[PDB]
């Protein structure tokens, strides 16, 4: 009675090896597949799926390629290793710390020839030899340092992955749904959103929002070890700025080899800072509360405090923004206690130019001077907390893996194979 | 090409029965299905209902869901739209109209028309 | 269900012009199969409607390249690069949907 | 009526004797600047082999060319011992799938053997 | 030749058919192009030969299938198609409709398919 | 046992012939030769199927044309044939026809093919 | 009534990857797939086609396939940047200035080593920076300079471009056509005939002629921003030289380096110069004129004027010979009115060693010298000429991009897709 069938309507989980895909230079030169100007979604009546975001190699792959990207972006620039030499340095022009004005001996076009070239620096790339006074670029020691070329951008454009052949990808319209397990209400499509390549540490700034309620996700929640992910259902307007009008400088130091050097400042000299709405930050601090309690107590008290200490990459909120680096001081967004029954928060911001950008060693990414002012606007869309560890139960801002903020998007998606050759018994025989 | 042929208008008084009725011509199709609309003067339409001949299989539409009735007869490339009876108020023109149907596809591409039968109500 | 309204209602056009008219749903026309079902058609005097433009935006066998569909969720529209007054009539949005089938409000085209 | 088409998948949480409809959809759709491309060949490549790998055995076991086939080749009960009324009409491919996974070498060895017993008798009669 | 049949009429070119399909398929950089090439290839070669079996033509050059000409694709006798035109204008003739004479074929081999399973449970 | 009928008579051989064909489809350095291993293998089988197809024995391990053994190929007797030599053997014996004999189930599957139109037309 | 046919011998207009062919350490030094043998050609009867040579993708995969070869045969040779040196330089000796005696602080095997190198150079590759004086090699502050490996040819050989499965190309054999419009005579090849990848500029040196008569295509003609490519029916021959038995010595520049250039100069110096038959090229230009006036009027008068001021890339006549550049002046050839109703002429050529080859910046190519004396024969084959642009036309000689030096062979040929799957309506039925 047996009767072969192909085109069956199975599928396995399986891990393979997604595309990337753009609708219309690093991310805008990337246009991979085009898309579809009008992607088919379709509705799985009657089928059910368990998903689990902590899992995902969806988010792996991100990850691996992301990574892969910025590297190569760097392969055809200019080196900076040849700056590799001890500078003199003294302050700035101020009255009464961040920038220093350093000089020293650099190579030109021919090998016979010598300039004395100077240029503005921020504290945190600079490190004292000689315990004015003699200082040394603060990774010259142990990494390659190279200039980002100055006419390539790294603007996050959303892309979108799509399945391979034989694949397709499961996606949830569950609301509520947390991370893992069955996920009632699923369809299938060939390819997800668009989706920023943020990185960020403490806050998520541009991503998708809930639709009705905070979300709140762990792998765990009850081991300490493992994060959460705080997904709002409300933006949070932050404003962010480099208030200083800075001026660049080419010098030529090879044969069609620059380097971009940081100039002067037009006008006063002013600390880089993010403002965020206060009203909102209280209301949406209070949302998280409602639903942290229901892990903790209903009326258990629930308290927010700043970062622990370590590199600024943990201790601070990171961003990349007019291709600056900033190091946002968030303490001023965690000082409260919530216990059951217009203004602004103004963070300081620290700057950077040599930028380990995936946190690997030996391979530093050197940020060209930007030139005018900066503005950035985005929606903050979540957070990245761990617990302090009772009777109140602490949280703390911090820093994690760039995979967290990827699965912040991913954990809606599930990649599987499609198995269509199989059997059945029937009633017939050849 | 595909055309839908429909039979003649007629007047009837209220509380008589009507049969109205379309034929298919002009092509050779599988599947295709069958719906009845309404254009009553000065407006747009009103979806009376649907059939898939094969089956027959009809869901109707909520309005005269107990009021008029529609038969099948795929055998004879025809379409049949029945009245129990007749009021004032079902003074208008009526449409049959198929749409062929690519169970392989999810599309239809033919959707054609008849040119609309008037049925009255007098007195 | 799907009700659906035009705008608007009434539209005069100068001659040899381009217009556009609007079509508004009560809610989605996307179908759980993943495609959106929604057609327009053109119903001159005297003449049953004509199918001119399928799922949106395909135009149709024998349709002007005159009509131009688009749209998506609830928001849908047909534009016309120039209007002739061979398109006097009143122009449909129709409905499929997961039933009862329905058909939007119809809007007039003259000329003016 | 109700347009339906249902999809790729379609209906993949119908029942087998409903899902059994929309096996072409699926087989249509399996076929489907610089450097670093390499992930998209292998891609390419591979999910030919699966395609290939599927047809290689429909040939084998006399199928080839049908969606659905007949075979000459009994069900043994022990590898599902329910009825076809159950099985066609409260269970989904997925689930089948599942619930007999366990015998898929069993089944293909013996489709393999029936067709070579087939093919070595139609020789012996056009021989005659 | 391979292309010899070109501009033969479709009456006289196909009789040649084997004569093109036969012939469809046949260290450093760059050698990623070539495999690319070669995999290209497979792909249309495939995507001929699923089709071929979809409609129940498999392993035919040449297959009629049940279904009917619906004339509006093209109104002309069979002997002007046949004898006064080529395939390469004939292939331009009746090119919008490829989509709707295929999903026609699709049809009728699934219905054929259940028909013999029908029978074959008999 | 892939090769386990390889010393085989071809009487005895032809029983293995599944086995085998069940089993002919199964970062720089190390990285693009396994790419190309299996380009080239996809090739070779396909190459295979289309000459079955074109001489109309796809889907079929032992197939039967209506070409007769023209004697000069091979003067030995079938019970010869069949009996006393191995598969590698007699390729090798009549390894020089293989274009001749390929031509003609070629053509035989044309000429039938044309007739079956023709039948299926009247 | 529907029947399917497959085998169909149909095609589409296409553009897909080509490879070359060659029937068998210098160019294609990774070669090509040999060729065959005995090459088929189909004649197609009754068969019409459209051809557009300016729209013709085959010449740009052409182009980027030598631009990539091209690079692909300096990876692994010897830098010249250690050469970007202060060079103390004056005239080498002669009476009454093209070669200078350079002098320089080069590196050895041992960075603790310096040794004095001197070394001969053309003025056109040496810019004078003191305005002995010093000097720098031109190139030294924009681009690096790689020399390239003196153990490989360039040498021109011609090779075939296939089409791969799936593909044929289409053939002209019509002798009177101009490339953008239908070809009634055509045939079908699977391979080109061989093209030499030949690089130049005003004149077209060794490739096809014209069947019959001299052959004139634009894409255009009365739009004068189009270029005019002439194509002979017969051969004008050229001799070219360069008259100067020289030495050639190497430097250690550091260890498994070797840097190349001129020793000496062992006989007299003499400008390097062409000799065309003076006979055969006044012929040459009536044939022309007299085909040009079928667009001007048989009693317009044409005139040949020089090319235009700029750069020698875009003023000369250049070609490569031996591995040497030269770039000849043609004003020579062009200076006279052709109104209706043995000897030579000599052009003098510069010499230069760094060569943009692909008028790319930052990527430049340094040719090693040649020992003993260079001579070299061509044919000229076609010339780019444009409109200077009441009742005189007037024509020059000028530059064109490196793509119209190969359209010029492959306008006889078109890529088509075959798509062997369609049906028709048939009087059978299963
Ligand atoms: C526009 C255009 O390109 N037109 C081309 C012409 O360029 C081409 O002209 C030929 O060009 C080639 C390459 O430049 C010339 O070949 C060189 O010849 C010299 C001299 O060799 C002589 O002695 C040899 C002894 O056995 C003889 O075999 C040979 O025939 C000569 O008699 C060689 O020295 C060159 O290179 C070889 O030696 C060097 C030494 O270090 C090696 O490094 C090289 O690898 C190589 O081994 C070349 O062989 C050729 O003579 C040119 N022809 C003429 C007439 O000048 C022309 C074809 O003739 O075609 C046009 O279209
Ligand atoms: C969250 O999402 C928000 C919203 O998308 C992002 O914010 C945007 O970020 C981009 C990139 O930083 C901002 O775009 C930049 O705007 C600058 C100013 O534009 C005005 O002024 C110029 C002056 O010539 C006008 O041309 C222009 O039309 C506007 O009037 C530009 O100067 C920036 O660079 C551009 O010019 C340079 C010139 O050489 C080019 O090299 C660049 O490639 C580019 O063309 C750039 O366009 C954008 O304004 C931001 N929006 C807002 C509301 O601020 C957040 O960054 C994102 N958050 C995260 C974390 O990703
Ligand atoms: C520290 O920063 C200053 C700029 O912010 C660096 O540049 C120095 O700026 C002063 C003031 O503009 C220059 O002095 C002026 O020079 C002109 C020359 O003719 C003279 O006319 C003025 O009266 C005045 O002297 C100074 O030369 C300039 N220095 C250089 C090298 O350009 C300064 O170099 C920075 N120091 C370090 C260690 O980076
Ligand atoms: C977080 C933040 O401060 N964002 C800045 C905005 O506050 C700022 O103010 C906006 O001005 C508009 C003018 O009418 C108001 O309508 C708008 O509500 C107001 N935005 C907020 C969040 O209050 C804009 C400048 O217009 O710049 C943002 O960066
Ligand atoms: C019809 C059929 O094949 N039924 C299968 C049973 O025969 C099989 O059990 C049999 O058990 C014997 C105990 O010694 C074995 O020797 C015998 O080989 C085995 N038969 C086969 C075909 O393996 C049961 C085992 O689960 O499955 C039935 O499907
Ligand atoms: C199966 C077969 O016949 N193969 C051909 C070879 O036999 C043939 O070999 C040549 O056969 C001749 C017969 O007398 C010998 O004289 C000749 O020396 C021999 N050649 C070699 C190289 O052994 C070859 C070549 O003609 O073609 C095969 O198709
Ligand atoms: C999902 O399951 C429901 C319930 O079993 C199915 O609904 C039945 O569908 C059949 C047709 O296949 C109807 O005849 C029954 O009346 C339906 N019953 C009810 C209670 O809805 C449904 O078809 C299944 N598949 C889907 C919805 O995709
Ligand atoms: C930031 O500095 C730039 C100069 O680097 C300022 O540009 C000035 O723009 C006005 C506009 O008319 C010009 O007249 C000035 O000459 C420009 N300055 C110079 C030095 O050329 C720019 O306005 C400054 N921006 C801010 C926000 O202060
Ligand atoms: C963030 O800002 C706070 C506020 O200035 C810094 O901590 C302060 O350090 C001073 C030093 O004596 C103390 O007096 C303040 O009471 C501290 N405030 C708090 C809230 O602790 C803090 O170190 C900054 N953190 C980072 C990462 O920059
Ligand atoms: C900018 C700089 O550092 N310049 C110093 C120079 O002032 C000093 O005189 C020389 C050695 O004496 O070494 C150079 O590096
Ligand atoms: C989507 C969802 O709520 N998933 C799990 C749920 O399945 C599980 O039962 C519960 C603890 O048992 O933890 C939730 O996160
Ligand atoms: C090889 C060479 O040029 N060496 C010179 C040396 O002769 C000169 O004395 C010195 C400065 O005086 O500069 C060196 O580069
Ligand atoms: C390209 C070039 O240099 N042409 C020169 C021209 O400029 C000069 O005026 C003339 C004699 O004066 O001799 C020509 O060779
Ligand atoms: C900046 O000024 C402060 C004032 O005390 C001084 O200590 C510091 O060293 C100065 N920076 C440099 C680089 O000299
Ligand atoms: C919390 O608020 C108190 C109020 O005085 C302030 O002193 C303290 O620094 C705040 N802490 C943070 C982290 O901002
Ligand atoms: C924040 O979300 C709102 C939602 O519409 C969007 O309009 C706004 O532009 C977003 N802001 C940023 C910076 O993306
Ligand atoms: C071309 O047309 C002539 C006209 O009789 C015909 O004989 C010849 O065979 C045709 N060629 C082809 C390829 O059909
Ligand atoms: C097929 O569609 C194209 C779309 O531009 C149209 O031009 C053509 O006329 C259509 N087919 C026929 C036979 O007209
Ligand atoms: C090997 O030769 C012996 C000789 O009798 C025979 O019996 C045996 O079956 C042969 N083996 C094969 C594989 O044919
Ligand atoms: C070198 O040639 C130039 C050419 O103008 C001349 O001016 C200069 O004096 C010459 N130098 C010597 C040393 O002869
Ligand atoms: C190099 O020097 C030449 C001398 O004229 C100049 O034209 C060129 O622009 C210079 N290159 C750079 C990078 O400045
Ligand atoms: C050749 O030039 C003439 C000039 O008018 C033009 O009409 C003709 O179409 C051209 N033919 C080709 C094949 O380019
Ligand atoms: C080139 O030299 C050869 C040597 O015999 C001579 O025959 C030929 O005519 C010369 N060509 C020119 C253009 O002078
Ligand atoms: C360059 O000058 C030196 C000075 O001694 C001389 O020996 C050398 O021969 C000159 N170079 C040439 C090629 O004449
Ligand atoms: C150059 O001079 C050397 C000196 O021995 C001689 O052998 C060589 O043949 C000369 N070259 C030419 C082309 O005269
Ligand atoms: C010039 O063309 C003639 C034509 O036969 C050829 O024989 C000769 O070798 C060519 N000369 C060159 C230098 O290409």
């Amino acid at each position: 009675w047996v009767t072969v069938y192909y085109g069956v309507p199975v599928w396995k989980d399986a891990e393979t090896t997604l595309f990337c895909a753009s609708d219309a230079n690093v991310w805008a030169t990337h246009c991979c597949v085009p898309t579809d100007p009008n992607p088919q979604e379709i509705h799985l009546e009657n089928v059910t799926e368990e998903f689990n975001m902590w899992k995902n190699n969806m988010v792996e792959q991100m990850h691996t390629d992301i990574i892969s990207l910025w590297d190569q972006s760097l392969k055809p620039c200019v080196k900076l290793t040849p700056l590799c030499v001890t500078l003199q340095c003294t302050n700035v022009t101020n009255n009464i710390g961040e920038l220093k004005n350093c000089s020293f001996n650099m190579t030109t076009e021919l090998r016979d020839k010598k300039q004395k070239v100077y240029s503005l620096f921020y504290r945190l790339d600079v490190v004292q030899i000689n315990e004015n006074k003699e200082y040394r670029l603060i990774n010259c020691n142990t990494s390659a340092i190279t200039q980002a070329c100055p006419k390539v951008s790294f603007e996050p454009i959303p892309i979108h992955y799509c399945a391979p052949a034989g694949f397709a990808i499961l996606k949830c319209k569950d609301k509520k749904f947390n991370g893992t397990g069955p996920c009632p209400s699923v369809s299938t499509v060939q390819c997800t959103h668009g989706i920023k390549p943020v990185v960020s540490t403490q806050l998520l700034l541009n991503g998708s929002l809930a639709e009705e309620e905070v979300m709140i996700r762990s792998e765990n929640i009850t081991n300490n070890a493992k994060n959460i992910l705080v997904q709002f259902n409300t933006p949070v307007q932050i404003n962010c700025t480099r208030p200083n009008n800075n001026t660049r400088k080419s010098i030529r130091i090879g044969p069609g080899q620059w380097f971009y050097a940081t100039g002067d400042i037009i006008g006063d000299i002013r600390q880089a800072h993010c403002n965020v709405s206060k009203a909102t930050w209280n209301e949406t601090l209070g949302k998280v509360v409602k639903q942290l309690r229901k892990h903790f107590g209903n009326n258990t008290i629930i308290r927010f405090a700043n970062s622990s200490g370590g590199d600024l990459e943990v201790t601070t909120h990171s961003f990349n923004c007019g291709g600056e680096f900033f190091y946002c001081n968030t303490s001023g967004l965690f000082n409260s206690t919530w216990i059951s029954n217009n203004d602004s928060i103004t963070l300081p911001c620290r700057i950077k130019q040599i930028i380990n950008m995936w946190q690997r060693i030996g391979q530093a990414m050197y940020a060209p001077p930007i030139q005018g002012v900066i503005r950035c606007v985005s929606n903050i869309t979540g957070l990245i907390l761990t617990r302090d560890g009772s009777t109140t139960e602490t949280f703390r801002p911090g820093g994690g893996d760039m995979r967290d903020n990827w699965r912040s998007e991913l954990y809606k998606y599930k990649v599987v194979k499609i198995e269509p050759l199989g059997v059945a018994p029937t009633r017939c025989k050849r | 090409e595909v055309q839908l042929v429909q039979s003649e208008a007629e007047v009837k008084r209220p509380g008589e029965s009507l049969k109205i009725s379309c034929q298919t011509s002009g092509y050779n199709f599988p599947n295709y299905w069958i719906t009845w609309v309404r254009q009553m003067p000065g407006k747009g339409l009103e979806w009376m209902g649907t059939i898939d001949p094969r089956d027959s299989d009809t869901k109707y539409s909520p309005s005269f869901q107990g009021q008029v009735t529609i038969s099948a007869d795929k055998s004879i490339n025809t379409a049949y739209l029945q009245w129990t009876s007749l009021r004032a108020s079902d003074s208008a023109t009526y449409y049959c109209v198929m749409w062929v149907y690519i169970l392989t596809t999810g599309n239809i591409w033919v959707d054609v028309w008849g040119p609309g039968v008037l049925v009255t109500v007098s007195s | 269900d799907v009700v659906m309204t035009q705008s608007p209602l009434s539209l005069p056009i100068t001659p040899g012009q381009p217009a556009s008219i609007s079509c508004r749903s009560s809610q989605s026309l996307v179908h759980n199969n993943g495609n959106t079902y929604l057609t327009w058609y053109q119903q001159r005097p005297g003449q049953p409607p004509r199918r001119l433009i399928y799922q949106v935006s395909n135009r149709d066998s024998g349709v002007p390249d005159r009509f131009i569909g688009s749209g998506a969720g609830t928001d849908f529209t047909l534009k016309i690069s120039r209007v002739e007054s061979e398109d006097v009539g009143i122009y449909y949005c129709g409905q499929i949907t997961d039933f009862p089938y329905s058909f939007g409000q119809g809007t007039k085209v003259d000329i003016k | 009526i109700g347009a339906v088409f249902l999809g790729f998948l379609g209906a993949a949480g119908s029942t087998m004797g409903a899902a059994s409809m929309t096996l072409t959809v699926q087989a249509r759709n399996l076929l489907s600047l610089t450097v670093w491309g390499i992930k998209q060949l292998q891609a390419r490549v591979l999910a030919v082999e699966r395609y290939l790998r599927d047809q290689q055995l429909l040939g084998i076991w006399g199928c080839s060319g049908k969606l659905i086939c007949c075979t000459n080749v009994p069900w043994n009960s022990s590898w599902s011992n329910r009825n076809l009324s159950e099985i066609w009409d409260n269970m989904t491919w997925l689930q089948w799938d599942k619930e007999i996974s366990n015998y898929t070498q069993i089944i293909y060895g013996l489709l393999e053997e029936s067709q070579n017993q087939q093919e070595k008798n139609e020789q012996d009669l056009l021989a005659l």
